């Protein structure tokens, strides 16, 4: 199978490819990580990954992220946002960056 | 208006007599479709269009990219070109090796807008007659569209919907079994099979349902992401 | 590793053997090609390669299916090469290549696949001096992450490589009537491109004296036509 | 009798149904032709709605080659009388007997024991009207089922025929013409423009035909020449 | 004495290239065979050049079909005393000799007055050994220069020879034999598989080679059945 990784603390977050590697263990990963609905201009440039897996620094949202994703990488089967260097637990989850990529991945079908 | 008809067929398939009586409730038709790489010689014989009001037709003996650049230098200029109605499916995998979608293509590749046709077979026939409302509706959309236009249709028997779709892409088991015919000769059996079923929205899918597909074609077949 | 060498040309085609020994340096390598949807039979007789011994075998059908015959009777294969085609295969061409579709029914099976191809009409491919091309394309789509499908067009005398897209180009129509030498008249239909090939592109590559790699999608849709077309508000 | 009726041009050839239409007149037919235009090989058919009410018979589209259908069609309403092949649109005069489908159909029907016609009417050009050919279509066809049974004819209608003849096959000799020349692009090639080197001289189905006659050629399926043997 | 030699599997087969070494032992052997109509057609040729290891060839692969190979060689090479064609993989005996292209190509050198012939071999299964065969194709082709010119034959060479024989066609009677079938997706089919009523007779090509005797039969062009004219 084939997934996309990202989060929302950064392309340098150790939490990112901590989640990146353990992905390729079961599939093609490629990250997209960050640096509304009306249609908005987004830049990704390509980056160089730390084994090696595509990826793509994003100028936007984690969203923006598993947007762009799909469109330079996929189609895709699942989508993974994190290891966000802190917790998501109870409330805290309705304003999660890290759980609204994930949620962006549901929306999208996958 | 005027509109290029062939096909692969052959200028005697209903199909094509199907499709250019429907494109003449829209503009001006004229037929060309084939008898049966490069600069090539290329016969090309009047044809009385069938009885239904007359079409200028011809019968071409070369291949439906040929009819096409024939129909156009025999009634240019040309707005669309229209290629069917085939008598059997064009979807998926197929459409890669289609005749019809190849004509289609080859206007495409001259600055016009194109359309192909196909209507799926193998156990009973088209009724045409029936499907002219279906192909009416369908020509109505694809020509209200921006242009020009490259687009892939397919239509079930008796048709019940519309939906614009993306090409269904499926991977495969090479099933290969052994066997021999009842006389003693060995050989074997290849019947390659989907790893799944067809998704919403693919071509394949929609017409299961008994929708029109169709699905607009890009003419770049090189994978990008796996370029940069 | 295993491969499975097919064409298009035929069992006699010497781009099928110059492949086949080539992708040798490689791996365990076998043969299935061409005598010449639905559940067919398929007649595959050995056939002796004419170089270190080849198990192979002649079918009688198509392309795609020696791959298929060529998986059931040599798996495991972990890639299927097609060619060397005597002839390019590039921009508008790879739609209707048989030997790009048979490349293509790998991948669709799963495995890794490429095409090779060369151009013809006036000098012959020369096969000793294009050894080196072969192997070395050979050795890089094995860097590749798998599975992979690449269309490779390699020039008759190379100097380099490089990975390109497909040339796409716009076309007048060109058809120039005339009469053959017994009267009979007749059209002469010859398309011209209206421009040349853009840097990057296969043709182009291949026109530089570069072997052209071009990593090919399955995929036809247009999804910049498509996707606007299916949102709502 | 049972008649079989099939080409090579496909289910939808108007030859095809011209000849269909004027064997009824002399029988029941039954259509099996090739919807697609030498070992035990696979073969499937699907009836057909034919195009002919006066009277109906059953058709079968078969995903074969001509010869496909004659044997499907000698299974699917044996036993069968006379298999007929044409109309075909194109001649099949003189060499062209060769490789001719519809010649091959008939053949193919000689074979399992039956009596056979191929059937063909020049084109080129302008396109046949059954509509008129259908009287020598008739005529021609009460001829034959006069014949000592088995035999094996090859019919060719001019486009007006003002006569029948019982011919014999075109046998001439030719000069390989052959001019250098250039495509458009500059591209240099070679016409291959073959010419007899006399005319097709009377007695010829050749020359019936150019004369506008219905010719009419009785074959041999030995190719063997006995006398330099 | 000049002699053309061509065929039908192409320029690469291996088989052209031991008639025409066989041929080199009679004159100048000159090559025109595919790279892979009666209008004048267009027809590509280049140069091509023979195998690495054994006497020169002169050569041309030809954008054509087998017969356009006889006239653009005819052309290029030519004057020419014989056509050879062949030596085709698999075999054209009885029935086949209509529908063959190695025999067409010969054909067509006859059809310009040259003398010629056609070489076929029984393939599917052991490949032919031309080495082991080159002793009969000479023993042949001294055989086919004693007989008056023009003339046209057909030969068959069986794996191992063992003897030589003049045959005539080996001309049988079939049945339809139609066995109805399924595949495994579970789609139903109908398996033709024609079967001949009784072995070919003796002194016909086909039982020669099932003997071991090299087969070579004499060709008419004339396809009428006189006897019914």
């Amino acid at each position: 199978m084939r997934i996309l990784v990202t989060n929302d603390d950064g392309i340098y977050s150790p939490g990112l490819w901590a989640l990146a590697e353990a992905a390729s263990q079961f599939g093609e990963v490629f990250v997209a990580a960050p640096d509304i609905t009306i249609a908005h201009p987004v830049r990704a440039y390509p980056h160089p990954s730390p084994p090696h897996f595509p990826a793509y620094r994003v100028r936007g949202t984690p969203a923006d992220c598993v947007a762009l994703g799909l469109h330079l990488f996929g189609p895709v089967d699942l989508v993974l946002s994190g290891v966000n260097l802190g917790s998501n637990l109870g409330h805290e989850i309705w304003h999660s960056g890290t759980v609204a990529a994930a949620k962006q991945g549901y929306l999208f079908g996958l | 208006m005027r509109i290029l008809v062939t096909n692969d067929d052959g200028i005697y398939s209903p199909g094509l007599w199907a499709l250019a009586e429907a494109a003449s409730q829209f503009g001006e038709v004229f037929v060309a479709a084939p008898d049966t790489t490069i600069a090539h010689p290329v016969r090309a014989y009047p044809h009385p269009s069938p009885l239904a009001p007359h079409f200028p037709a011809y019968r071409v003996r070369g291949t439906p990219a040929d009819c096409v650049a024939l129909g156009l230098h025999l009634f240019g200029p040309v707005d669309l070109v229209l290629s069917g109605v085939n008598l059997g499916s064009n979807l998926g995998h197929e459409i890669w090796h289609s005749g019809t979608v190849a004509a289609a293509k080859q206007g495409y590749l001259f600055g016009l807008s194109a359309a192909a046709f196909s209507v799926p077979l193998n156990g009973e026939v088209p009724d045409f007659a029936g499907l002219r409302p279906w192909l009416l509706r369908t020509l109505e959309t694809l020509l209200r569209l921006e242009r020009p236009f490259l687009v892939n249709v397919n239509l079930p028997l008796r048709p019940k919907g519309f939906l614009w779709t993306r090409q269904s892409v499926r991977a495969y088991e090479g099933v290969v079994i052994p066997g021999e015919d009842p006389m003693g000769r060995p050989f074997y059996w290849f019947a390659p099979r989907p790893l799944k079923e067809a998704e919403e929205g693919t071509d394949r899918w929609a017409v299961a349902q008994g929708f029109v597909s169709a699905t607009p074609l890009r003419l770049d077949l090189t994978d990008e992401t796996r370029l940069q």
